[PDB]
């Protein structure tokens, strides 16, 4: 329904040029696409106009670039809406001197509502000064200068979700913009609950993927898809399923990704780093690497699928053997349509041998609304969802969007519809 | 009469009390408040912190001669605290309370500051007490400073950034002269009155009492 994801080049702003974009993949939103500094956060922000140009190497997406030596009012927290149906949809970051003076080993830090927290800073152009942690651009505390850490924390136990933001650190004498940023994620459950009062239990999900404690569905990380995350895209892609390319030539080895809140900015799997320029060293494999190949039978590991298993044996380790799955696809489909306004029941066929049901099946209006099955069908091959919409209208006419995702994956193929009115 | 207050508790004036003093090897007079009923009995309040009252970011010469009636809270003045320690030898002995509901002191075995020219530069030796293991102010004692007193190693301005005259070292663990904070205003505050190793940089202490005596 938004699929959104803003893209940050080196959080770490140095003479080189650094840019946002924000990408919008799969829908073509109709309330605009923003971009700019998220003053909430970061606060006593200076307030400068950053023009935000259009991006032409992706379908659908603006971008921001501070153009070099000229890069001086970039650091603080920037963010991008989105907006579907009257509903919301962002997603914030930091730019950051890469001199400075500490350095956050880390933009985001994701945890659950009562997780004892280490907000680390590591020190590196040490001077005779104070240190400072700030929240939110709000003073928290200092280190006297004679006692200051090496790897500067900040402990909270028990960390609410009213106790997220941005923790910054700079050696007390310094501008509010030579400090060093990292943000702090804390969602309102606890892990694998989600829920109005967390009564409820997230699709557990696999590859370092978080879950959205709001709706109980999984956010994978750049690079794998699947109710579970469970499934490899292609190598070197990003996107809700998978259909955007990474560009610069070594596969994605510049790219700070971003996603939806719930689970934060980390780089896509295969990079290590805090400007991902790192591979990763054998036998861990996901994003910022932090999954170890427990492979079974020791299987190749891959730093972007994870293990690949001989054949006959599949799993997340192998640890299984059974007919290999296949991903879903939305099959026999037309390009247009040509309905009059009145009854009308859109259907959607799709195989796959982890094979569809309704649960895992939609239908998605222009506007953006979901709608699901009314009834299903079922048989050998193919799922058959029909959807039933009251009083279709020639305003609703547009790129309808049928959408299957499984825990073999998720894929959505258009459709144009036009309803005309009848004399 | 009397040059400090040990002069007055011998003269068996022990009550606790405001008392007019005179500089030594001078014909000066400074009043001031001596803590009788107290310890071992004999302190010489060069300081307090009780309540909102008089501020304290005045400029180097209010720091000087004084500043505040000694009914309350005060300072005295660096000047007569310079000389009144260079003629014996004086302890120092720090003592606050905190607003949730506690107390402690820290007892310097010897202090003593400097000429004008020289910024009044304070030296605490021999450093006992209950609010810390570690001396809150600034080892290495600096110059004083003030609104007007950039007499620090920051590569700033402590005074400005700190409120109130105090030997900042590039700010250092302390400052008992910053913005007195209220009760429900008491934490993560940078220019109120902490003593670090106490409490927290962000405590803003609720009482600050800093009186010296020689060794009776
Ligand atoms: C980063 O962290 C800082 C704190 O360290 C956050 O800033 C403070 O946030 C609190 C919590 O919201 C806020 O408290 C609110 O204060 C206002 C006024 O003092 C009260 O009034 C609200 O309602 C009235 C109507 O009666 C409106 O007229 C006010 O405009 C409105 N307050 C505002 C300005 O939004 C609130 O009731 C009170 N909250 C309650 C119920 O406790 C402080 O005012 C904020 N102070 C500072 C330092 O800015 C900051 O929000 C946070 N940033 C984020 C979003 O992460
Ligand atoms: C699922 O329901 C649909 C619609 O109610 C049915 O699809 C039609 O099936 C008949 C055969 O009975 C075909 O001749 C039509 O071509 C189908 N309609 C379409 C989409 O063109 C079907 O009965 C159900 N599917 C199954 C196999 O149960
Ligand atoms: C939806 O499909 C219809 C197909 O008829 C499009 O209508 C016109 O299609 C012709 C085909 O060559 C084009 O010359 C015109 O540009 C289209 N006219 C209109 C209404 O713009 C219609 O454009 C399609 N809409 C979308 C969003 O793809
Ligand atoms: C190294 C250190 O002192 N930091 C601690 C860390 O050891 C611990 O894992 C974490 C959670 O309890 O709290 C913090
Ligand atoms: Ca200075």
């Amino acid at each position: 329904a938004m699929d959104l994801i803003l893209i940050n080049s080196l959080p770490l702003v140095s003479d080189a040029e650094t840019s946002l974009t924000c990408i919008a993949s799969g829908w073509r939103p109709h309330e605009p696409i923003t971009i700019g500094r998220d003053f909430e956060a970061l606060m006593n922000q200076h307030q400068d106009p950053l023009e935000v140009t259009q991006d032409v190497t992706r379908e659908w997406a603006k971008k921001v670039v501070w153009k070099r030596e000229k890069a001086s009012k970039i650091n603080g927290a920037y963010f991008c809406e989105g907006r579907v149906r009257g509903e919301a949809i962002r997603i914030r970051t930091m730019k950051m001197r890469q001199q400075a003076s500490f350095l956050p080993a880390t933009l985001t830090m994701t945890v659950d509502k009562g997780d004892n927290v280490n907000i680390s800073f590591k020190k590196v152009l040490i001077k005779e000064e104070d240190a400072v942690i700030y929240k939110n651009g709000s003073f928290i505390h200092s280190v006297p200068r004679h006692e200051v850490p090496d790897i500067l924390e900040v402990h909270l136990p028990h960390a609410q979700p009213q106790d997220a933001g941005v923790y910054s650190a700079r050696y007390i004498g310094g501008n509010l913009f030579t400090s060093a940023f990292t943000r702090l994620i804390v969602r309102r459950c606890e892990a694998q609950k989600w829920g109005p009062e967390c009564n409820h239990l997230c699709t557990a999900c696999m590859n370092n993927g978080v879950c959205h404690e709001d709706t109980g569905e999984c956010i994978c990380p750049p690079g794998f898809m699947g109710r579970t995350c469970e499934k490899a895209c292609e190598l070197h892609t990003f996107g809700r399923t998978c259909k955007e390319r990474c560009s610069g030539q070594e596969g994605c080895k510049s790219y700070v990704f971003c996603l939806p809140d719930p689970y934060g900015c980390s780089c896509a799997t295969g990079w290590k780093g805090l400007q991902c320029n790192e591979a990763c060293h054998p036998g861990f494999y996901g994003p910022d690497c932090k999954l170890r190949c427990s492979c079974n039978n020791g299987e190749m590991c891959d730093r972007f699928q994870g293990c690949l298993c001989s054949p006959g044996w599949q799993g997340l380790q192998c640890e299984r053997e059974g007919i290999p799955r296949m991903t879903p696809k939305i099959v026999d489909l037309p390009d247009h349509i040509e309905v009059n306004s009145g009854k009308f029941n859109p259907i959607c066929k799709a195989s796959g041998w982890p094979l569809p049901t309704n649960e895992e099946m939609t239908l998605v209006k222009p506007d953006g609304t979901v709608l699901h099955p009314k009834d299903f069908n079922h048989t050998d091959h193919f799922s058959v969802a029909i959807f039933t919409i009251h009083r279709i209208l020639p305003p609703d006419s547009g790129v309808w969007v049928c959408s299957v995702n499984t825990v073999a994956g998720m894929v959505e193929k258009p459709f144009n519809i036009s309803v005309k009115v009848l004399p | 009469e009397f040059r400090d207050c040990a002069e007055v508790f011998k003269s068996g004036h022990t009550t606790n009390g405001i008392y007019t003093l005179t500089f030594p090897n001078s014909t000066e007079e400074i009043k001031a408040y001596c803590d009788m009923e107290a310890g071992g009995g004999g302190w010489t309040i060069i300081q307090r912190r009780e309540d909102g009252s008089v501020d304290f970011q005045r400029t180097w010469k209010e720091y000087k001669v004084g500043f505040g009636n000694p009914s309350g809270e005060y300072w005295l003045g660096n000047e007569f605290v310079s000389q009144l320690t260079n003629q014996q030898r004086y302890v120092l002995k720090i003592h606050l309370k905190d607003w949730e509901g506690n107390e402690a002191y820290s007892l310097y075995e010897h202090f003593y500051l400097s000429s004008e020219e020289l910024n009044y530069r304070i030296h605490l030796k021999g450093l006992t007490g209950t609010a810390g293991k570690i001396s809150s102010i600034s080892q290495p004692g600096n110059d004083f400073s003030t609104k007007d007193g950039d007499n620090d190693k920051c590569i700033c301005k402590c005074s400005q950034m700190l409120t109130g005259g105090w030997w900042f070292d590039a700010c250092g663990p302390s400052n008992l002269n910053g913005m007195y904070y209220p009760q429900r205003q008491n934490t993560n505050k940078f220019n109120g009155i902490k003593w670090y190793y106490w409490k927290g940089s962000g405590y803003s202490l609720k009482a600050t009492t800093m009186m010296i005596r020689p060794a009776d």
